[PDB]
């Protein structure tokens, strides 16, 4: 439990926290409108591109939500680089020599 | 449609389109483009006159 | 991997809805899709300017050693 | 911009200098009361005058000695330098409307007789002097032809190539 | 009609029934009826401002040449109020744009609707003040406060306003041309042409005529 | 409820909303979406103005300092206090909590489809039962949008004045008090930058 | 009677307590605003004569009369309220003009009639 565990498990633990709680529902319904990309109205897969098949461990989860594996990533990597930006700007701050405020 | 009424071109690739020019006749044996239409302005070629069809004039 | 956005839905999205710009971005997806010269076009224009601000940015910011004292280079 | 005021610039005195020198070597040539000693003579006095009347409207010079003018219209009023470019766009615009609006209205008057066309290589000349006079009072008219729509004829009126 | 500028000439028919028309407009600015109506509410707005300026001029310059007052000159009074002014210059300006702001929007918004800043609800309850008399440039209410433009003088009344008003205008600008030219004020002026009006006018006072467009000046002289 | 510019022509589809008095001169409600849109958000800026502008005043009436010096302590390597009394939290703790909680609050504002909900939700937000009786209720939708439309006026005044003149709102109004007509936006040097 | 005599007074006024027939600029031209005006004036000259809960129960009920009088006697009362508030608006002026209170005034005016008024006096009259 250093200040890196600290800022980077709390920021990834609320970033999954957030994504699974206040902003499910959000994201998913903007996901439903926009839908999978397209070509001439038709999906890229349904066009004739076998390469652009829906990834079929992407839906099902277990999770009760339906919270699955790319989810976990997404808000994951979203945790790190905050954690890693408070890190990095405290440790500009804290160095003696630099001083980004504007006054 | 009537004699010497003012006219309205609206087919695109004439050169009056949009612009307003005289009825001098009609033809009433069914051609296909029977509204002679005089304008004041010549095109290109030098012409002043040119054939419509009923749906390509809007009288004003 | 059901995240992300689709091109086109951001397009057809876009209409200001005061009517300023007509139907807006709606098939204009399509209209570049299906055009290469489209594409060629957006894509010449766009390697174009960078290589005018690439000789603009080289000359007062050069990059290499010994290249701003080399003044035929 | 770092610039400094011509009548304490030292390029600017010295440029007067030389070419008023230029002159007078171009003058030991001459018997006095001679012609071409007169027209020197007037030359070196219009040079004084020209450089003496830059100085006094507190033209501002660059290091090359020369007059540089300032067209930002903030910079130019609160700094003395309306005189440059901004009285000459207000006097430029006005002459330019004037124009503008004369010919526009002797096409409309003429849009009106039974050879429209004749009036355009043949002028008629008391109308075109009538309204040339007319032409002074352009932005009140013209401003109100905007506001009543009446200044521009509408895009259903107008010829377009098909799209 | 008052009468016709150009005796002989053609006067518009859109200016026969104005007060104070002569036919005058040889440029046209006011064939437009819209134009018109601005333009009347214009010349009767710089009539009546130039009115009370000309009198604040015109009266202290009178009294003072009669030793009555001794206050300053137009031109200069100015810097003498300012500095005794309790209130500074930049609280001046601000105020005068505040207060005009206000009042001009209010005279604005009846020109575009008569009698719409007299309506009820309009002013918070005050608004009998302003009621109008549907003449364009004729408010009334507070305005006229002794029911004068009820009389029977009241057409000729408005002659004299818009004739007077124009020699003002006038009067105010060559107070402007003649400190710009001469240095002194306006009686002055006056004073120094009565004592000898062949040398001391418009000719002589090294301004109106420039003496480089004017070559015959320095040439034409004892 | 009256008229911003009285005698003007006002545009219809601002008749009957609560708080109209006619004043959209840039026509930016002329498309209905949009002005309901408008209409939660004026709301919604309304109460978070009258919030803040309590909060800047009162927390300086309570001698705790101006709006503008309460975060410094974290840029001076201050602590945060609440009435004296120490605050255990660091900069990046209260950012973390101010964005879970308010990202919580605003993610459950935004999913309700109900037009009139969206503006006056009432419910568990109405505990006190104002919303009872329509006629207290449709004049109590004026009051709202009246005071929080001054203090969004009261707020940009706040940041507006101390950008001009480097004074708290409470120091300014005793300024100006002491001299009127000598302190005001127009003897600064910046509001009327000519002079 | 009338405060102009020959002057026709407006058809609104007639009929009121203590009406004499002033309004040359017709404010009180409609039921609304001459209702309310009528509030003030009464309140004014109460004040004046004289000289937020209990305000605020003033304009609770819906009643016309009782916001006014919660006839001779009311036209009395006008008359006299109005002299109130001249007379207030005088003190304020001549303490403003003179710099004394409104008592020992009275006694330099009755000193010196013709010596000591407000024509005297460099504020009134610059
Ligand atoms: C008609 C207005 C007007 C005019 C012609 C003048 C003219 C003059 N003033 Mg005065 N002033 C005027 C208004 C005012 N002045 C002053 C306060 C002073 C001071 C303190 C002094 C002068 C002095 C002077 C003289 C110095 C010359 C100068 O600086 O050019 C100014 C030229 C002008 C034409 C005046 C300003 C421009 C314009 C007329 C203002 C009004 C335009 C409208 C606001 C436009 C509104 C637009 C609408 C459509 C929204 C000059 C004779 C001084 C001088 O004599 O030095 C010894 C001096 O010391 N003025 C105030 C108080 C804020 C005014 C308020 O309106
Ligand atoms: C209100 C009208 C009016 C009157 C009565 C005067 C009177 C005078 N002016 Mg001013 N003046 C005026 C308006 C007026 N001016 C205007 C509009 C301008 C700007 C062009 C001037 C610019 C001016 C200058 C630069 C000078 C005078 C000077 C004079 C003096 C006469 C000699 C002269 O040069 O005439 C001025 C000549 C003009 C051509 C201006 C005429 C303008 C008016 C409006 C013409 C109409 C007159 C009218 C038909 C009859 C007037 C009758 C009267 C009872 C109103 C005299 C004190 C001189 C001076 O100050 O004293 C020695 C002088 O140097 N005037
Ligand atoms: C898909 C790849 C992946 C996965 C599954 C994880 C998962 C994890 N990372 Mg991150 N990591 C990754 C990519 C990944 N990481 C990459 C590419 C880097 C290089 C920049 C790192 C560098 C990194 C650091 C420096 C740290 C982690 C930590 C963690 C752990 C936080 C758990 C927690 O809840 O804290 C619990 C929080 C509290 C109890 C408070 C968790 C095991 C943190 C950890 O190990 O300890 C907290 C930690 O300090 N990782
Ligand atoms: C007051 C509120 C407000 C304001 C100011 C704007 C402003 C804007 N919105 Mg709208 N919008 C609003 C409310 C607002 N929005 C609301 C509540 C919603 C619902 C959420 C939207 C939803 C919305 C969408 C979906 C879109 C916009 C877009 C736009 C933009 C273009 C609108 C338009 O019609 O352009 C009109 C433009 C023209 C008619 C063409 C003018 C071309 C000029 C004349 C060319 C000049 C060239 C020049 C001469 C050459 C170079 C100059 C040289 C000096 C360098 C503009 C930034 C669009 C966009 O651009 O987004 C970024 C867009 O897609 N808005
Ligand atoms: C092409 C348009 C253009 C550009 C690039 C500038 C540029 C400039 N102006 Mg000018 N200006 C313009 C057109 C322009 N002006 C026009 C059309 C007007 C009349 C409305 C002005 C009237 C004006 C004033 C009154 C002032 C400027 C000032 C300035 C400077 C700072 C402005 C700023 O944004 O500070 C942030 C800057 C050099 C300022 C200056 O004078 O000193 C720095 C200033 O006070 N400008
Ligand atoms: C009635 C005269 C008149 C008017 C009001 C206009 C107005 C316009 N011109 Mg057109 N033009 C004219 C005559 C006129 N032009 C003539 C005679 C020519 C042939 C040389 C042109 C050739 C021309 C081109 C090639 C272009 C314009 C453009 C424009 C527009 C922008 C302004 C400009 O660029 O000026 C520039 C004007 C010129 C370079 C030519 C002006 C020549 C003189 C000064 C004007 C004619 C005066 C006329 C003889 C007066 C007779 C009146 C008398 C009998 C009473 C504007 C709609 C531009 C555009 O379309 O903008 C959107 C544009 O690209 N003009
Ligand atoms: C267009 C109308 C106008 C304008 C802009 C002025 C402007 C001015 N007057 Mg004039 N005045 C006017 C009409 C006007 N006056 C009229 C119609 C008369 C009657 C003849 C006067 C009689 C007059 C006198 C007797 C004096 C002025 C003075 C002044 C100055 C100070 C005013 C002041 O301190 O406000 C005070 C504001 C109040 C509301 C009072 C100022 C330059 C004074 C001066 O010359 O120097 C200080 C001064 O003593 N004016
Ligand atoms: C929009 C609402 C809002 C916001 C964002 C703030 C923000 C702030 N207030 Mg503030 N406050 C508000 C409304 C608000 N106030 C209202 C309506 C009042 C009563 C008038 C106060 C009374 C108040 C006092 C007395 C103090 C603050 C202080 C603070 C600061 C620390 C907050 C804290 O530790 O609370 C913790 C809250 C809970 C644990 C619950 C912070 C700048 C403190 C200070 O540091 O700055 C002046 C302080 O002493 N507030
Ligand atoms: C407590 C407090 C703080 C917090 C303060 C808050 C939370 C303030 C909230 C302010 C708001 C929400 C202001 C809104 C402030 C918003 C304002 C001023 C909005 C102005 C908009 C106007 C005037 C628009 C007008 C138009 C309309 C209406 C039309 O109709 C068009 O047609 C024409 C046109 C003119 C464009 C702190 C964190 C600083 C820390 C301090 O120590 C304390
Ligand atoms: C199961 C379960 C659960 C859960 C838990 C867990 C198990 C979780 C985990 C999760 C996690 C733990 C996750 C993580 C993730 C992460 C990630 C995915 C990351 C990423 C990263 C990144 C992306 C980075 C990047 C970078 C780099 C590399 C460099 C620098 C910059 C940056 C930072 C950007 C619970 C209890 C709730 C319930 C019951 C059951
Ligand atoms: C300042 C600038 O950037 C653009 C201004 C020009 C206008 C308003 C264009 C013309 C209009 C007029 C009123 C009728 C024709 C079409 C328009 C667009 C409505």
């Amino acid at each position: 439990l250093s200040d890196t565990n600290l800022v980077i498990g709390g920021a990834t633990v609320a970033s999954l926290a957030l994504g699974r709680f206040v902003f499910l529902g959000f994201q998913r319904d903007n996901a439903k409108k926009q839908g999978l990309p397209q070509q001439n109205g038709q999906s890229n897969v349904e066009a004739g591109d076998r390469l652009a098949e829906e990834a079929s461990f992407a839906l099902k989860t277990n999770d009760p939500a339906g919270f699955n594996l790319v989810d976990v990533m997404a808000w994951g990597a979203i945790g790190h680089a905050l954690g890693y930006f408070i890190l990095a700007t405290t440790s500009l701050n804290n160095t003696p020599g630099f001083d980004p405020k504007p006054f | 449609r009537l004699w010497c009424v003012q006219v309205k071109v609206l087919r695109p690739e004439s050169y009056w389109f949009n612009e307003v020019g005289k009825v001098v006749s009609v033809d009433q044996s069914g051609i296909r483009y029977p509204v002679v239409v005089r304008f004041p302005t010549v095109n290109y070629a030098g012409v002043s006159t040119n054939n419509y069809s009923l749906e390509e004039v809007q009288e004003v | 991997f059901g995240i992300g956005h689709t091109m086109q839905e951001i397009l057809d999205a876009h209409t200001p809805p005061g009517g300023g710009l007509g139907a807006g971005h709606k098939g204009l997806f399509d209209t570049v899709n299906n055009s290469l010269h489209f594409q060629l076009g957006l894509a010449l224009a766009s390697v174009g300017t960078i290589t005018s601000l690439v000789a603009q940015h080289m000359y007062s910011l050069p990059p290499y050693a010994f290249l701003a004292q080399d003044f035929t280079t | 911009s770092g610039l400094t005021p011509c009548s304490e610039s030292k390029g600017f005195a010295k440029r007067q200098k030389n070419e008023i020198k230029a002159l007078t070597k171009r003058l030991k040539q001459y018997e006095e009361g001679s012609a071409p000693s007169l027209a020197l003579k007037a030359t070196i006095e219009r040079t004084e005058k020209r450089f003496a009347n830059y100085g006094n409207a507190g033209l501002l010079c660059g290091t090359d000695g020369l007059p540089h003018l300032i067209s930002d219209p903030g910079l130019a009023l609160r700094f003395g330098h309306a005189g440059e470019t901004l009285i000459p766009t207000v006097g430029f615009l006005y002459i330019a409307g004037w124009i503008g609006t004369a010919g526009r209205d002797y096409l409309i008057a003429s849009k009106g007789e039974a050879k429209p066309r004749e009036k355009e290589y043949i002028i008629d000349v008391p109308l075109a002097l009538k309204i040339s006079a007319q032409g002074a009072g352009w932005p009140f008219r013209v401003i109100r032809e905007l506001q009543k729509g009446t200044l521009l004829e509408k895009d259903s009126n107008i010829t377009v190539s098909p799209r | 009609k008052a009468g016709n500028w150009l005796p002989g000439s053609k006067t518009p028919a859109y200016l026969e029934d104005l007060p104070g028309s002569y036919g005058f407009d040889p440029l046209k600015l006011g064939e437009d009826p819209a134009s018109l109506k601005w333009y009347v509410q214009s010349e009767l707005v710089h009539s009546r401002f130039a009115m009370a300026a000309v009198a604040g001029i015109l009266i202290p310059e009178v009294l003072k040449a009669f030793g009555a007052v001794n206050l300053p000159v137009w031109y200069e009074a100015g810097k003498y109020a300012q500095e005794s002014s309790p209130i500074p210059f930049n609280t001046l300006i601000a105020l005068e744009i505040f207060a005009f702001n206000f009042v001009e929007i209010k005279r604005w918004q009846d020109f575009k609707k008569p009698g719409s800043q007299g309506e009820e609800g309009s002013f918070v309850g005050l608004e009998g003040f302003f009621k109008g008399t549907g003449e364009n440039g004729y408010p009334g209410g507070v305005f006229d406060p002794l029911g004068l433009s009820k009389g029977p003088g009241y057409e000729a009344m408005k002659l004299r306003e818009i004739k007077n008003g124009r020699l003002a205008m006038l009067a105010f600008i060559g107070f402007a041309s003649q400190y710009l030219a001469t240095g002194k004020g306006p009686i002055e002026n006056l004073l120094d042409h009565l004592s000898n009006p062949l040398a001391n006018n418009f000719t002589t006072n090294g301004t109106s005529l420039p003496a480089q467009a004017h070559p015959l000046l320095s040439v034409l002289k004892p | 409820a009256g008229n911003w510019l009285p005698g003007s022509d006002t545009p219809a589809y601002l008749d009957g909303l609560p708080g109209s008095f006619g004043f959209d001169p840039f026509g930016l409600g002329s498309t209905p979406a949009n002005l309901q849109r408008f209409q939660e958000a004026e709301l919604v800026h309304s109460r978070w103005a009258m919030a803040g502008v309590a909060g800047a005043l009162g927390a300086e009436l309570l001698g705790q300092g101006d709006w503008y010096q309460a975060p410094l302590w974290a840029v001076n390597g201050g602590a945060p206090t609440y009435l004296g009394i120490p605050v255990p939290f660091n900069l990046s703790t209260l950012l973390a909590i101010e964005f879970v909680a308010i990202a919580g609050a605003e993610a459950q504002r935004n999913a309700e489809p109900d037009a009139e909900k969206r503006k006056y939700p009432g419910g568990a937000f109405d505990p006190l039962g104002f919303s009872k009786d329509s006629k207290v209720l449709e004049e109590n939708k004026l009051k709202e949008l009246k005071n929080g439309r001054l203090a969004m006026l009261a707020f940009v005044g706040f940041i507006a004045q101390h950008a001009a003149t480097g004074k708290g709102p409470l120091e300014a109004l005793k300024l100006h008090l002491a001299d009127p007509w000598g302190a005001n936006f127009a003897t600064n040097g910046v509001s009327i930058p000519y002079l």
